[PDB]
């Protein structure tokens, strides 16, 4: 999902484009971007 | 782990022996099909050129590699850079043949040609070593073994032709490979053979 | 996660360690030979092909 | 706003805390890989506290002084003999920063946690709140709590050749004693390993 | 693997030298490569043998304040070859001078990073 | 399956690409190392 | 001072070289540092804006 | 006859065994105890092989000749340090002895395993098969295997004032060459701890 807008299909397969992730067994401000406090902190009049 | 040494069997000992812990493993790269399916220069000469898979030199990754196998088979490729036009024959045909035009002729067209060729030997395989030689005068039987002693000439995938051969390269399609044979790494005269690896 | 087969050191710096075998003891077996091969494992591999014209 | 804190078999207790920051995580990774083999082990007799002096926090110190802390350090009890029986090592860290002087002082000081800090411009002093932090205003607070986990571009790691964290400790607001407060101010540390691993003993001493 | 140097012998004081390091090559392995930092070293009698120079990569050029102004240094790796300029020659010249390379450490540059080698001498006494 | 990544069919028919194999009515060194001996030999204590 | 040197992508040569272009695909990226503009000496740094 | 040993990362593979000897019990008792208030920890790390040299067996030695090594010695690895590091100890041992000569060899050795050994009589040498023990007999065997718990007056002891075991090796008839044989032996030993305990942290060296 990079920069990258064509429609057709990619001409060779996908495993000598890119190389190949493994697994085992950023994207944290993400989560603390959302836990901000928003509303006010003492009683409201007016 | 003890076994017996002379009975030849395979034994292997893993790493759980003292509590260790065996990974996964990935082994594409080692493939026979694999490896041995690329481009490989080779000194060309003038006029007429004998496609033989041992004219490759036995240093570079794909000569020696198939030079670790007694017989061996393949199609084959090439990529020409010449002048004029390119004539090839089959196997086992007359040196007259490489002139007629009928025969398959590429007309030139820069930079280069790049072709496709079958399999035409009578043989159900080929071999890259020979057993058949059975093996004052002193020069005399020197140069007559030297010479005593190359391989039959049947084996060979056919013979081009053109004005002039500048550049000429191989490339085996479908390898399949029988009966291993030794393979030796530069003998070091230090503690070790280093390469000078990519570092300023 | 992976280790480099090449560099012919010929000088200092080791990366990967030694191995060291050793005689411990033994009983009236002077001039006896201990022959010693070498083979690969259950899980080695291989990665990356290069031609240096060895 | 007491908390309290143990490792192991210590102890330290705080009045005046306004919480603890994790920075970077939350959990720990995976700590089994393919490049130990499966011979890794834990020590837990490694994981517990021990202190040091920092500096002294005088008037008559600008603003953009700062003091740099490699981790980990010469330590001498069972943490400081891992890192001789062993070469290869991952932890994470739990650090604790206390200024103490009375409530009526002005200033302020700002504590964070910096993977690979080497000699940071003169201009980036401005910019040091993307790093985990805290800061130590004597007006409410006296201590600082962070906690972080083990990064780096290997899994485990050879102390003696990389140091992967840093504690700085940086001024924004100097130091004000207006008759009634402290003369000047002695800053302490107190660390604790957490999650310890060790594989690949060495030979003997000698 | 192992360094030659060609250009002493014996010769007088006051003339101008320009010792040449003949090299085997420096069949240095891999890309790795950027930590060419090559240098000289003198050598007394019976004495510690002693630095001179050091060349870093690209152009930096640091000396011993005993010969500090007076030498100097530069490298062709063009042609992979370097060498050492000789002026001003004073009767502190008389030492073997071994070319050969360096480690860069954090305190101090540290030796080969080789096996050894060979020298060249220059003495010279009025 | 040797070093070949395209996804679309080939242009030519199979019979002008290659040459065609007949039937009559290595390989042996993958069944040997299956065959190989892991455990230990004699009584393991401990 | 510098980084290590097992962080490179490889290395190419030719007869010679005139231009030299990266770009870099899939990009991730952890553990966020300082980035700084360049530091008025007025009241404003202002580019010249498209305008005759 | 294969036996084959195994303690941490190290294993030990010999070819001519004769079993394994349980000395005093074959289990061990209760390790928390009213004394440490449940202070005490494990130490797996400490658990494995380590070498030493005994004396050489030569044709001139005649009935009664004995050799002392008291338990625990002076050792160099984590357990070394581990008597540095606490107060308090316990934990079993693992013996193995090994005499290396060809099997046309005469002779009989006889080891064993005493607590508290000071300074036997001469007369009370002719009665040590009461303890844990096994012969070494070259026509037949190489090696010897014992096994022993901690015993004491007290559940945790320090090692820098007691030594509960004491190993002892004896001559009982002497060796014979006959032209075939080796012209001496010298004698190892290999030796691992067993469920090691500690308790009660020193402060640090200086």
């Amino acid at each position: 999902s990079g920069n990258t807008g064509s429609i057709i299909n990619n001409y060779y397969m996908q495993q000598y484009q890119n190389s190949m992730d493994t697994q085992l067994g950023n994207d944290w401000f993400s989560k603390l971007a959302s836990s901000a406090f928003s509303g006010l902190f003492g009683a409201l009049l007016a | 782990t003890t076994s017996t040494g002379e009975s030849a069997d395979p034994v292997t000992a893993t790493v759980e022996n003292y509590g260790g812990e065996t990974q996964v493993q990935r082994r594409h790269h080692t493939d026979v099909s694999f490896i041995l399916d690329r481009f490989v220069k080779v000194t060309p000469k003038d006029s007429i050129n004998v496609l033989d898979l041992m004219q490759t030199p036995s240093h570079t990754l794909v000569g020696a590699l198939l030079r670790t196998a007694t017989y061996y088979f393949a199609d084959l490729e090439v990529a020409v850079k010449h002048k004029g036009d390119l004539t090839w024959v089959p196997n086992g045909a007359p040196v007259a043949a490489l002139d007629n035009t009928t025969n398959p002729t590429a007309y030139h067209k820069a930079p280069l040609t790049r072709l496709a060729l079958p399999y035409t030997a009578p043989h159900r395989v080929l071999a890259t070593v020979y057993n058949g030689k059975c093996k004052v005068r002193g020069d005399l039987q020197v140069l007559a073994q030297k010479a005593a002693r190359p391989l039959p000439t049947s084996f060979n995938y056919g013979a081009i032709k053109a004005t002039r051969v500048t550049e000429l390269l191989y490339r085996m399609k479908r390898a399949e490979t029988y009966c291993p044979r030794p393979l030796l790494a530069v003998h070091p005269s230090a503690a070790r053979h280093k390469q000078k690896i990519v570092a300023p | 996660d992976y280790a480099y087969t090449a560099s012919d050191a010929a000088e200092t710096t080791n990366v990967q360690g030694w191995v060291c075998l050793f005689q411990i003891t033994h009983g009236k077996a002077e001039g006896d030979a201990l022959v010693v091969l070498a083979s690969a494992g259950k899980d080695f591999e291989l990665r990356l092909p290069v031609d240096a014209r060895q | 706003r007491i908390l309290t804190t143990r490792n192991g078999h210590t102890t330290s207790t705080t009045q005046s805390s306004v919480g603890i920051t994790h920075g970077y995580a939350t959990a720990e990774d995976f700590v089994n890989g393919p490049n130990t083999s499966g011979l890794e082990t834990r020590v837990v007799q490694a994981e517990r506290f021990f202190k040091t002096h920092l500096f002294d926090w005088v008037t008559s110190d600008p603003f953009g002084r700062y003091y740099l802390l490699e981790l980990p350090t010469d330590h001498k009890g069972v943490y400081g003999s891992l890192t001789d029986s062993y070469a290869y090592m991952r932890n994470g860290w739990d650090v604790e920063v206390t200024a103490v002087g009375n409530q009526f002082n002005g200033g302020c000081l700002l504590v964070a946690m910096v993977p690979e800090l080497c000699s940071i411009e003169q201009r980036e002093l401005f910019q040091l709140t993307l790093f985990p932090h805290q800061f130590i205003n004597p007006r409410t607070n006296m201590t600082a709590h962070i906690k972080v986990p083990f990064v780096g571009v290997n899994r485990y790691d050879q102390y003696k050749v990389h140091k992967p964290w840093t504690l700085v400790v940086m001024v924004v607001a100097p130091l004000t004693v207006n008759t009634e407060g402290a003369p000047q101010i002695k800053v302490y540390a107190n660390i604790a390993p957490t999650n310890v691993h060790v594989a690949g003993e060495f030979p003997s001493k000698e | 693997v192992q360094l030659q140097e060609s250009g002493g012998g014996l010769v007088q004081p006051g003339g101008s030298l320009r010792l040449s390091c003949v090299a085997s090559g420096t069949v240095f392995s891999i890309n790795d490569i950027s930590i060419n930092h090559l240098g000289w070293y003198r050598q007394a009698p019976g004495k510690e043998r002693e630095l001179v120079a050091a060349i870093t990569a690209d152009g930096t050029s640091a000396y011993e304040d005993s010969v500090k102004g007076r030498f100097i240094i530069s490298r062709d790796d063009a042609k992979k070859m370097v060498y050492l300029q000789m002026n001003s020659l004073k009767p502190e010249d008389t030492a073997v001078y071994y070319c050969n390379g360096l480690r860069a450490s954090n305190a101090g540059w540290e030796p080969r990073f080789g096996t050894w080698g060979q020298g060249t001498q220059v003495t010279v006494s009025s």
